[PDB]
RNA sequence: AAAUUGUACAUA
C-alpha cells in the first residue's frame, strides 16, 4: 500500500517508510530491513523472512513449561 | 446466432417491447444483454406479454435453469409471477432436484424459489431430497441450498436431517461447508432438534476448538446459545487459557468466551490469568495471538478486576511499548 | 533491540 509498515513501526525515516511495501505481488518479502534478518529459530531468510514473534516454530508454551522456566 | 440476436447484440431496437421478442427468447436468455433486457422489462405492461414470455421458456426451463444467464430469468419469474405460474414452474422441476441442486445456477434458482412459493409444494421438495444428506451438505452448492431451507421451512418437517447427523456432527462441524450448515441448524430449530446435536457437539469439544472451522461453531454457540451451554463450554477451558491464547484458532474462542459470561465466570477466568508465573504474562503480552485475549480482557471486566489487573502486568508494559499496542 | 498484530461463507 505505497508504504512499508515494518519500517514505519520501526520509526525509520519517512522517506524509507514510503519507499517500499512490506511484502510482494508474489507474496514474498520485500522490505530489505526484514530480508536481512536470519531467523534464530528456523534459519529462514529473505523471501520467507520474519521476526521471532511471528516465526512458524515459536513453540506453544504450556503451564508446566512456564514452571520449569524459573 | 439467428437474425434478431445479431440485430440486438449490436443494439438496433431502442424502443423494444416484450412482444417484440417473439420466437427468440430462448436465444435472448442465453445472451447477456438479452437476459438483462428481459429481466428489467418484466414489471410493467399487462400479464399477456408476461404470459408469452412464460410460454416461450416453459419449453426450455430445464436448460435455462442450468444456464448462466437464464437462471436470472427463472429467478425473476419465481419472484414476480402469479401463483398459477409459480405452481406451473414448480411442477416440471420435480424428478431432477438432485442434479438441479448439484449444478450452480439451478441451485441459485432453487434458493430463489424457497422464499416465495407455497408451504405445501415446499414440503414436496423437502420429501424429495431424503437420505442423500451426506453428498449434499458436503458440496459447494448443496450447502447453500440447505441453509436457505433451514431459514425458510418449518423445522419439524426437516427433522429427518437431525437424524442424518448423529455419528457425523464431528466430521461435519470440522467440514468447510458443513460448519455453516451446523450454525444455521443451531440458530433455526427447536429444543428437540438442537438437543441431540448439541450433545454431539459437547462430546468432541476439545479437538473442535483447535480446528479452523469448529471454532466458528463454538464461537456461534457462545454468542447465541442459552446461558447453560455457554457455561458448559466455559468450564471446559479452565486450565488451558495460556495454551489456547497462543493457538491461532482457539484464541478467538477465548475472546468470545470472556465477552459473554456471568460475573462468576469472568472473575474466575481473570483469577486464572492472574496466577501466571510472571514469564507467562510475558508470553501473553508478547505472543501474536494472546495479546488480543489480553485486550478483550481489559475491556469487559468489572472495575475491581480492572484495578487488580492494570497493576498485575504494569511492568511488562515497558516491554510492550516497542510494538503497535497503545494502551493507556 | 527482531518490532509487520490473527481464521470460512458461491453465478455476467
Ligand atoms: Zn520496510
Ligand atoms: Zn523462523
Amino acid at each position: 500500500s505505497r508504504h512499508c509498515v515494518f519500517c514505519e513501526n520501526n520509526n525509520e525515516p519517512e522517506a524509507v517508510i514510503n519507499s517500499h511495501s512490506v511484502r510482494d505481488n508474489f507474496n514474498r518479502v520485500l522490505c530489505p530491513k526484514l530480508r536481512t534478518y536470519v531467523c534464530p529459530i528456523c534459519g529462514a531468510s529473505g523471501d520467507s523472512a520474519h521476526t521471532i514473534k511471528y516465526c512458524p516454530k515459536k513453540p506453544i508454551i504450556t503451564m508446566e513449561d512456564a514452571i520449569k522456566a524459573e | 446466432r439467428s437474425r434478431l440476436l445479431e440485430d440486438f447484440r449490436n443494439q438496433r431496437y431502442p424502443n423494444l417491447q416484450l412482444r417484440d421478442l417473439a420466437n427468440h427468447i430462448v436465444e435472448f436468455s442465453q445472451d447477456q444483454h438479452g437476459s438483462r433486457f428481459i429481466q428489467q422489462k418484466l414489471e410493467r405492461a399487462t400479464a399477456a406479454e408476461k404470459q408469452m414470455v412464460f410460454s416461450e421458456i416453459l419449453a426450455a426451463a430445464y436448460s435455462l435453469m442450468t444456464d448462466v444467464f437464464g437462471n436470472y430469468v427463472i429467478q425473476k419469474f419465481f419472484e414476480f409471477g402469479t401463483p398459477e405460474q409459480k405452481n406451473t414452474l414448480g411442477m416440471q422441476v420435480k424428478g431432477h432436484v438432485l442434479q438441479l441442486a448439484l449444478q450452480m445456477y439451478g441451485c441459485r434458482v432453487i434458493q430463489k424459489a424457497l422464499e416465495s412459493i407455497s408451504p405445501e409444494q415446499q414440503q414436496e421438495i423437502v420429501h424429495e431430497l431424503d437420505g442423500h444428506v451426506l453428498k449434499c451438505v458436503k458440496d459447494q452448492n448443496g450447502n447453500h441450498v440447505v441453509q436457505k431451507c433451514i431459514e425458510c421451512v418449518d423445522p419439524v418437517a426437516l427433522q429427518f436431517i437431525i437424524n442424518a447427523f448423529k455419528g457425523q456432527v464431528y466430521s461435519l462441524s470440522t467440514h468447510p461447508y458443513g460448519c455453516r450448515v451446523i450454525q444455521r441448524i443451531l440458530e433455526h430449530c427447536t429444543a428437540e432438534q438442537t438437543t441431540p446435536i448439541l450433545d454431539e457437539l459437547h462430546e468432541h469439544t476439545e479437538q473442535l476448538i483447535q480446528d479452523q472451522y469448529g471454532n466458528y461453531v463454538i464461537q456461534h454457540v457462545l454468542e447465541h446459545g442459552k446461558q447453560e451451554d455457554k457455561s458448559i463450554l466455559i468450564n471446559s477451558v479452565r486450565g488451558k487459557v495460556l495454551v489456547l491464547s497462543q493457538h491461532k484458532f482457539a484464541s478467538n474462542v477465548v475472546e468470545k468466551c470472556v465477552t459473554h459470561a456471568t460475573r462468576g465466570e469472568r472473575t474466575g477466568l481473570i483469577d486464572e490469568v492472574c496466577t501466571f508465573n510472571d514469564n507467562a504474562l510475558h508470553v501473553m503480552m508478547k505472543d501474536q495471538y494472546a495479546n488480543y485475549v489480553v485486550q478483550k480482557m481489559i475491556d469487559v471486566s468489572e472495575p475491581t478486576q480492572l484495578k487488580k489487573l492494570m497493576t498485575k502486568i504494569r511492568p511488562h508494559m515497558a516491554a510492550l511499548r516497542k510494538y503497535t499496542y497503545g494502551k493507556h
